[PDB]
């Protein structure tokens, strides 16, 4: 309860919360709904900066793709952390009844396969990133006493 | 409990403060 | 041909009227042909548009702030014991010393 | 930051310093029989130069293990001629030549264990 | 002081963290299916790692 | 049994599990739509978990 | 859920709470008294020797 986590002031993550019927988000639910400081934010950018300037007190709830882009693509002041809690995906539309849907999902479904949109999505999220990968090596926590410390 | 890196410092560090009582044990 | 929607949102259903707002009406009423944009798929929008294979999976994810490397500072050592208790420590010890000349 | 490299820059600034006592001692030395017991004089000088080869020879262990191979460059050559010294074990004119560049290279290389330290800890 | 906070609690970390690491490190020999998806989705791969 | 394994790092490729259906069976038009609600509604999660 | 559920703190999540304390003179007051008063006796002995 050290952290307070927000999501979207209207969006669907808001509407997904609300009708959660899983005790784990349950919990989540009723402690976001009734809250002293504002645990809900109108624009995106504004609850991001928000979490910046919290310093680890604000954990924002958004999508997986929205996450990865604003933490590669950005100033890398705030990273992602743990799995996906629900599970969406993207697709593009064909009106209802229209001569477009079958060869368009053949090119989707060829596409997804020859590894090509794995491709770029890894060169417009990471090779394109604002502060790139610095030390792309995860530097492991060393146990031992560094020298800073009886410096 | 204590990185290579101070150890390495320990043993220089001893042996100059050695080495420095043995200059100011040599002004007198 | 490539063009952007200009109301620049998604859109569903109405409440007051049964109207699709957005990519999704454009297509439903005929003005576009392909919709090629980050769109989630959900119920109310399949029972009226079609939908391809997912491109893209996602999910509702955490963001905290990232914690920095917190360089300790110089004088870390000094953290055990308060600034009162190491004056106090220097005072008492010349204290000790000219009492026990 | 704090490295080894940058530590061992640090007890040389102190170091070093002993050593300018030493070349400036063997001037006065030089200067005092050149006036002119005089085995006191030359005793003393011998019970003086042990210490200084010595305390150099430090100066190229100490940034041998500091990976620092820029800076022990500038202190081989030195460490040569105490070879020739041992090796062997008028001549007033000559020593006074060979001590007046042993003042100038002890403090021309002492600026730089006060520069090159900097070079690393404010460069964190 | 370190001492006594390292056999207090243990944190065990593990030696790998992705996949795109391991093919660096080339020190833990990494096996597959002999014939399947996996296989074939390694056979015809265009991405470096 | 006995979990002396784990999963370590993200998924690489993700390919889906699709219910399948027959080509001229119309049976589509509604396993479409019932996989769809029942993927909202979090059945699906709560049935994995 | 209209008692344990709908409150404002939790048993689970404040368990451990503990934080870093750093040692002042409050609690270490009493060794300096004893040093004082060790002082104290001691050139009191001294005077009367
Ligand atoms: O069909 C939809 N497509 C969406 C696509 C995106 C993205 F592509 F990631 F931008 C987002 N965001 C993710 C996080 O919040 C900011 C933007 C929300 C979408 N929503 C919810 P809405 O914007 O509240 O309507 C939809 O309903
Ligand atoms: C009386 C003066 C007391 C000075 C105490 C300074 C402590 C500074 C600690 C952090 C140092 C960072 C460079
Ligand atoms: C910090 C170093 C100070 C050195 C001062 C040296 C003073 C020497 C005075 C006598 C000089 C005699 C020259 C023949
Ligand atoms: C915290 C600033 C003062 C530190 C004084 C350290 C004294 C050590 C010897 C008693
Ligand atoms: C750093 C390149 C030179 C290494 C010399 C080792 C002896
Ligand atoms: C106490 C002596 C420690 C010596 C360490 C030498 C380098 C491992
Ligand atoms: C501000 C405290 C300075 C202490 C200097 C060392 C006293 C023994």
């Amino acid at each position: 309860t050290e952290i307070a986590y927000g999501t979207l002031e209207a969006g669907s993550t808001k509407e997904f919360f609300r009708r959660s019927k899983i005790a784990v988000f349950e919990k989540m639910w009723t402690y976001m709904k009734s809250a002293e400081p504002s645990v809900f934010v109108r624009t995106t950018e504004e609850g991001m900066i928000r979490v910046r300037k919290s310093k680890g007190k604000y954990a924002y709830l958004l999508e997986s793709t929205m996450n990865e882009y604003i933490e590669q693509r950005k100033p890398c002041d705030t990273m992602k952390v743990g799995g996906n809690l629900d599970s969406k995906g993207y697709g593009i539309a064909t009106p209802k009844g229209s001569a477009l849907r079958g060869p368009v999902n053949l090119a989707v479904l060829k596409l997804s396969e020859q590894g090509v949109l794995d491709k770029l999505k890894s060169k417009w999220w990471y090779d394109k990133g604002e502060c790139g990968s610095k030390d792309s090596g995860s530097k492991d926590k060393t146990s031992a006493l560094s020298l800073s410390n009886v410096a | 409990p204590l990185a290579y890196e101070i150890w390495m410092c320990i043993v220089f560090a001893y042996i100059g403060v050695s080495v420095v009582l043995f200059l100011v044990s040599r002004f007198s | 041909r490539l063009e952007i929607v200009s109301d620049g949102k998604y859109g569903a259903r109405d409440p007051d009227t049964k109207a699709w707002n957005g990519m999704v009406g454009e297509l439903v009423y005929g003005r576009a042909d392909v919709a090629v944009a980050p769109l989630t798929i959900t119920l109310v929008r399949e029972e009226v548009i079609d939908f391809s294979k997912p491109f893209m999976s996602l999910g509702i994810s955490i963001m905290i702030k990232k914690p920095q490397k917190s360089k300790p500072g110089v004088f870390s050592f000094l953290d055990p014991l308060a600034y009162e208790i190491w004056m106090c420590i220097v005072f008492a010890y010349i204290g000790v010393s000219v009492v026990l000349f | 930051a704090f490295t080894f490299a940058a530590f061992c820059y640090m007890l040389t600034l102190v170091l070093c310093a002993s050593l300018i006592f030493f070349v400036i001692w063997h001037i006065i030395a030089f200067d005092e029989l050149r006036t002119d017991n005089i085995e006191r004089i030359c005793c003393l000088l011998r019970k003086l130069v042990v210490p200084e080869y010595s305390i150099h020879g430090l100066f190229c262990l100490m940034f041998l293990c500091a990976a620092e191979w820029v800076t022990l460059g500038l202190n081989i050559p030195l460490l040569f001629y105490h070879l020739w010294r041992y090796f062997h074990r008028d001549i007033l004119n000559y020593c006074q030549k060979e001590s007046w560049c042993k003042l100038a290279f002890y403090l021309l290389s002492f600026f730089y264990y006060l520069y090159s330290m900097v070079y690393t800890l404010v460069s964190f | 002081a370190n001492l006594a906070a390292f056999l207090t609690v243990e944190r065990m970390v593990s030696p790998i963290e992705s996949a795109e690491d391991l093919s660096k490190q080339t020190e833990i020999a990494y096996g597959t299916l002999d014939s399947g998806s996996t296989k074939e989705f390694f056979r015809r791969s265009k991405i470096a790692v | 049994k006995p979990c002396d394994t784990m999963k370590v790092g993200g998924n690489l490729d993700s390919k889906g599990y699709g219910i399948a259906t027959p080509k001229g069976s119309s049976l589509r038009n509604a396993v479409n739509l019932a996989v769809l609600k029942l993927n909202e509604q979090g059945l699906l999660d709560k049935l994995k978990n | 859920k209209w008692w344990y559920d709908k409150g404002e703190c939790g048993s689970g999540g404040g368990d451990s709470k503990e934080k870093t304390s750093a040692l002042s003179l409050s609690n270490v007051a009493g060794v300096f008294y004893i040093l004082v008063g060790g002082l104290g006796l001691a050139m009191l002995v001294a005077l009367i020797e």
